[PDB]
């Protein structure tokens, strides 16, 4: 598959990098370290503040906004590494940017990058 | 015919309490038949619009309705949903909402509200496109306020 | 010490008592940005769009560290009490350029 | 594991050497090295390794395509490397147990031919930008004796960090700007959310004069995060998600807005070429030559791999080539030496392929570098 092509998102594996949620995370996915779509692995301190961006569900043709709160205080996990930039404007516009660490609002004051979760805050346009 | 009700408690306008100055224009009749305001995007009336609400609502809103100690009016958030059409922001004004916001039927004619208002749409920030309260022919010529 | 919080945890927008003071946030901007309350009073942020937002006043300004509010999401709301006279400063954490003030009297 | 034609040559000549000087009566006697002086032809290669908790750092001699030494980093650090070859340095950051407990942010400067560390400065609060590496979020001044870095929450300010008394100052409040390009010993620009340019003068004490220059790009129009700067020139240049250039002239100490360009042709535009990867574009002061990384490419996948590079005069906007590179590379830069190097680092790969930077023709490469390699560094010796 070409890495230049436009993203074509699907809604049937939450582990493939295609997965409609995904359209800019960046990193790697929760579920693949002990998490799940939506919940960080034990140990991990959850986030508060992060990046969002607007994906379009394939399956019921609406737009949700997804927010990408990264789950700290851990070593990068390794496994199903993704990155999306659907959408992703540079750092000058934070709230869409996502080579920002947004581990801000985890307990402890973690800042270390474990994985990001795809949960949806809403609808978008 | 619009209907013209406290965006409060719904209650029927009462036009009687209205000044007998400023009510016979051909503004005010115009938008009291249709609740179009011909005075949106008027050059000829813009200067005197925005000395009005200078005086009049800029203490409170800010110099460019941004917001300040009351809240922005400059965007398309709208605490009363009906402030998005001319037929409501004209009932906010005339019956008055909550605190400090009150009735402005005692100080302000009828087609001087009506000015008034056409200032708070041009300092509008949003895009044209989603100036429901503009004709084609407005919104071809309206750009996003800016200082 | 300068406030209190009735809530750790926000609630719905539909909890929020009728007549109270709130501040809407909308547009990316806290649409009033010079709230003037007076010594005692509680504010009610409430986030108006589904981009989440909190309020955020670094350390120093209502106690010894700073506090870090809760990201609301659409139609949530948070709540602070205002015990002491002053102006205090806030920012949304994520977006450092979203700012406001609560001026208390 | 796998060798390049470059380190084969260089390991059969290590076994020559071995073998005549075992045959001719010479003993072993180990010792340490020390790196060869610093050049126009070493290159240093960042490896952020995916948001490791650690990091590491490359030293390669552009010329013989070698390693000639490492230095070992903590999370997503900055570095920066003196036009001079004087010294090198990052910001970094460790935890006490790994990726938890207590962190401490650093500044640590290294000689540049033991690579041994010669200074070692904490920096209070961790007021370190956790961010995908930057090159200009941290910065050096013209003079080399003072390093600036950025800080993003909880609010907008520039760390000062006196390299001279090894020593943090303190915390510079700006406004809503991003990035550092140091102009002078005392003063450096920042670009702004509006999309102004923040000319901020700084002293000892005191708050600093901050002031805009005029908007130079519209609000639809994305700056990248990358943007190449020639401190020596005072060129800034900032290419767009399209490909249009914007060249700041910084030289007069005041920001000139030179003509815009575009560096894609009106047909390459036309079948959808646009610029794509980590750092992009790359500038060469001595020519005044601006390179950069496109491919055929979605509008929403900036930041995949090029296989191309253009090269256009930065005076005219006039296009002088356009290389087929034969591999996915995500960053270039160039050596700035009267015929420079192009240098394409490949994130996938974990290989820096070397090229002519006039020809483009492929010379050597170096592979096996780290886990996600993503940023070069040259220094301009000029
Ligand atoms: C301070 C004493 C004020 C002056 C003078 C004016 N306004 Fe005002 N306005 C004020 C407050 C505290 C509020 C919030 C009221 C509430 O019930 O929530 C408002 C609100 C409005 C609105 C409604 C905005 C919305 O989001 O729906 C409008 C359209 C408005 N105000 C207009 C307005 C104009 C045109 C004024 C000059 C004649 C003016 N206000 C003066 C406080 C104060
Ligand atoms: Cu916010
Ligand atoms: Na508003």
């Amino acid at each position: 598959t070409d890495p230049r092509a436009k993203w074509v998102p699907q809604d049937n594996d939450i582990q493939a990098c295609d997965y409609w949620r995904h359209c800019s995370i960046d990193g790697n996915i929760c579920d693949c370290s002990g998490g799940s779509l939506t919940n960080c692995p034990p140990g991990t301190k959850l986030a508060t503040a992060s990046w969002v961006a607007s994906c379009y569900n394939p399956t019921d043709g609406q737009s949700y906004l997804i927010a990408y709160r990264d789950c700290c205080g851990y070593n990068v996990s390794g496994r199903c590494p993704c990155l999306n930039t659907e959408g992703e404007l540079p750092v000058y516009r934070p709230e869409f940017a996502n080579d920002i660490i947004w581990c801000f609002g985890a307990e402890d004051d973690a800042m270390t990058y474990h994985c990001t979760i795809s949960p949806i805050v809403g609808k978008a346009s | 015919a619009p209907q013209f009700f406290n965006i409060i408690d719904g209650s029927p306008l009462n036009f009687d309490d209205a000044m007998e100055e400023g009510r016979d224009t051909e503004a005010v009749k115009h938008f009291l038949e249709t609740g179009e305001n011909v005075y949106n995007e008027d050059p000829e009336i813009l200067p005197e619009a925005e000395e009005l609400y200078a005086g009049m609502c800029s203490g409170c809103h800010g110099h460019y309705a941004e917001g300040k100690i009351g809240p922005g009016l400059n965007d398309a958030y709208w605490t009363y949903p009906g402030n998005e059409t001319d037929v409501g922001l004209f009932s906010t004004l005339y019956g008055g909402a909550t605190g400090q916001m009150g009735p402005m039927w005692g100080s302000l004619t009828l087609d001087e509200m009506l000015r008034t208002m056409a200032w708070v749409r041009h300092l509008y920030t949003g895009d044209p496109k989603d100036a429901s309260w503009l004709t084609d022919e407005q919104k071809a010529g309206f750009t996003p306020f800016q200082p | 010490d300068k406030a209190t919080i009735p809530s750790e945890s926000p609630f719905a927008a539909a909890e929020v008592a009728d007549g109270a003071i709130v501040v809407d946030i909308a547009k990316m901007k806290y649409e009033t940005p010079e709230l003037h309350v007076k010594v005692g009073d509680t504010v009610t942020w409430i986030n108006r769009e589904a981009m989440p937002h909190n309020v955020h006043f670094v350390a120093g300004v209502l106690g010894e560290a700073a506090l870090k509010g809760p990201m609301m999401k659409k139609e949530q709301a948070y709540s602070l009490t205002f015990t002491e006279a002053g102006t205090y400063d806030y920012h949304c954490t994520p977006h450092p350029f979203m700012r406001g003030k609560v001026v208390v009297e | 594991e796998a060798e390049t034609q470059a380190q084969e040559t260089q390991g059969q000549a290590a076994a020559r050497a071995a073998a005549a000087d075992l045959a001719a009566g010479q003993d072993d006697e180990p010792r340490i090295l020390e790196a060869p002086a610093p050049d126009a032809r070493r290159v240093y290669v960042n490896d952020p390794a995916h948001f490791a908790a650690v990091t590491q750092q490359f030293v390669i001699d552009g010329e013989a395509g070698r390693v000639i030494g490492m230095i070992d980093g903590g999370f997503l650090p900055n570095p920066v490397v003196a036009d001079d070859g004087s010294f090198i340095a990052h910001a970094s950051t460790v935890f006490s147990r790994i990726a938890r407990g207590e962190r401490t942010d650093y500044v640590e400067v290294f000689d540049p031919v033991t690579l041994l560390p010669t200074a070692d400065i904490e920096l209070p609060d961790a007021p370190r930008f956790l961010v995908g590496t930057y090159p200009w979020m941290t910065s050096l001044t013209p003079d080399g004796k003072t390093l600036l870095f950025y800080q993003f929450s909880p609010a907008p300010a520039v760390g000062v960090v006196d390299l001279e008394g090894k020593a943090f100052k303190r915390m510079l409040d700006v406004p809503d700007c991003y990035h550092i390009f140091p102009t002078a010993p005392d003063t450096f620009f920042m670009h702004c959310r509006d999309g102004s340019l923040a000319k901020v003068a700084f002293g000892t004490e005191g708050t600093p004069e901050i002031t805009h220059t005029e908007v130079f790009h519209p609000e639809d129009e994305f700056l990248i995060n990358h943007p190449a700067y020639s401190q020596k020139a005072g060129r800034l240049v900032w290419p767009t998600y399209t490909g249009k250039i914007h060249q700041i002239d910084l030289s007069s100490g005041d920001a000139k807005f030179l003509p815009a360009v575009e560096a894609l042709t009106e047909a390459e535009r036309a079948d959808g070429w646009r610029p794509g990867g980590w750092q992009q574009v790359a500038y060469h002061r001595a020519l005044d030559r601006i390179y950069l990384l496109v491919d055929q490419r979605d509008e929403w996948r900036h930041k995949t791999a090029s296989r191309f590079v253009v090269v256009l005069d930065a005076k005219t906007g006039e296009r002088l080539a356009k290389f087929e590179m034969g591999h996915e590379i995500d960053s270039i830069n160039v050596s700035q030496d009267e015929k420079p190097l192009l240098y394409a680092l490949s994130t996938g790969d974990k290989t820096l392929y070397i090229h002519d930077a006039e020809s483009g023709e492929e010379l050597r490469s170096v592979n096996q570098l780290g886990h996600g390699p993503q940023v070069i560094t040259t220094a301009d010796m000029g």
